């Protein structure tokens, strides 16, 4: 709940394969939520804010992704919530699309 | 009193490589003129090298050990240190001794070519920052808590394995 002021910026592949599937998430989760049909293509760039507390500190990723929405490729901004208390796949860990939007 | 020291920079970041790892050695410091070229040392012997970075495209042992780099402008810096190691899994970081509220950016590196997911980062025997995949565990303010032995797990290929232990203290 409480996070550090500071973000930051993810140089280029750098967790690639975890910011990548927080984004297909977050469109699958947007695509659920508004019964949408964005099609995912790639993170643009991306950022990461981290929880104040010593274990298991959340992460907030701040994400730039493009989709396909009918064939047109759009830019849209993914607001990402991910705090792991154990090792997954496990119930306990939490995982969770706050904010959506166009660009 | 107060010297111009050359400044040997790491590229990556990484103090601690795994054999076969591309580093890069960048010496910060000021050309003249007439002379731009770059003074290498390595275990207080000259290389040959004289250009802005000393470039190592596959680590091996035989690389380790203290590097110190030297321009025109410039005097001598202080020795950088590099680890290489061989093993599965390495805990990769900057340095070992964080000054405290400085960032502590840890990464968890698998040997050459291999697939490595659901890291675990580990503080003095406690699970500390679980992914799925393999991303950095980036803390960005350091506190004398964030001391102690670390080691990152996960599974490289098929096999579960732990990297070795990695002491970090941070100074008050
Ligand atoms: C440099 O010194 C380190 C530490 O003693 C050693 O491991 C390494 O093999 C040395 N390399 C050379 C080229 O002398
Ligand atoms: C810098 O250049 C001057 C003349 O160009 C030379 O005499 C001097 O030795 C050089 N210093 C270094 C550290 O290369
Ligand atoms: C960490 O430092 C302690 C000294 O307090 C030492 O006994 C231990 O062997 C060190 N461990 C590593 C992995 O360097
Ligand atoms: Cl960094």
């Amino acid at each position: 709940a409480q996070l550090h002021s500071t973000v930051r910026a993810v140089p280029g592949n750098e967790n690639s394969l975890e910011i990548e599937e927080l984004a297909r998430f977050a469109v699958d989760e947007h695509n659920k939520k508004e019964n949408a049909l964005l099609e995912f293509v790639r993170v643009v760039k991306a950022k990461e804010q981290y929880e104040d507390e010593h274990w298991f500190p959340g992460t907030m990723y701040y994400l730039t992704l493009e989709a396909k929405d009918g064939g047109k490729k759009k830019l849209y901004e993914a607001k990402v919530w991910v705090k792991n208390t154990a090792a997954p796949p496990s119930h306990m860990n939490f995982k969770e699309l706050q904010e959506f939007k166009p660009v | 009193e107060d010297l111009p020291k050359a400044v040997v920079f790491l590229e990556p970041q990484w103090y601690r490589v795994l054999e076969k790892d591309s580093v890069t050695l960048k010496c910060q410091g000021a050309y003249s003129p007439e002379d731009n070229s770059t003074q290498w040392f390595h275990n207080e012997s000259l290389i040959s090298s004289q250009a802005s970075s000393y470039f190592i495209d596959a680590a091996t042992v035989d690389d380790s050990g203290e590097y110190r780099c030297q321009t025109n402008l410039s005097t001598l810096s202080d020795p950088v240190q590099l680890e290489v190691h061989i093993g599965w899994l390495l805990l990769q970081a900057p340095r070992w001794v964080f000054k405290e509220e400085d960032p502590i950016h840890l990464r968890c590196h698998s040997w050459k070519n291999t697939a490595l997911h659901k890291v675990t980062y580990l503080q003095n025997g406690k699970g500390r920052k679980y992914f799925h995949h393999n991303s950095d565990f980036y803390i960005p303010k350091a506190t004398l808590k964030d001391s102690g032995s670390y080691f990152c797990r996960g599974l490289v290929g098929s096999k579960n394995v732990s990297s070795e232990t990695v002491n970090i203290t941070i100074t008050q």
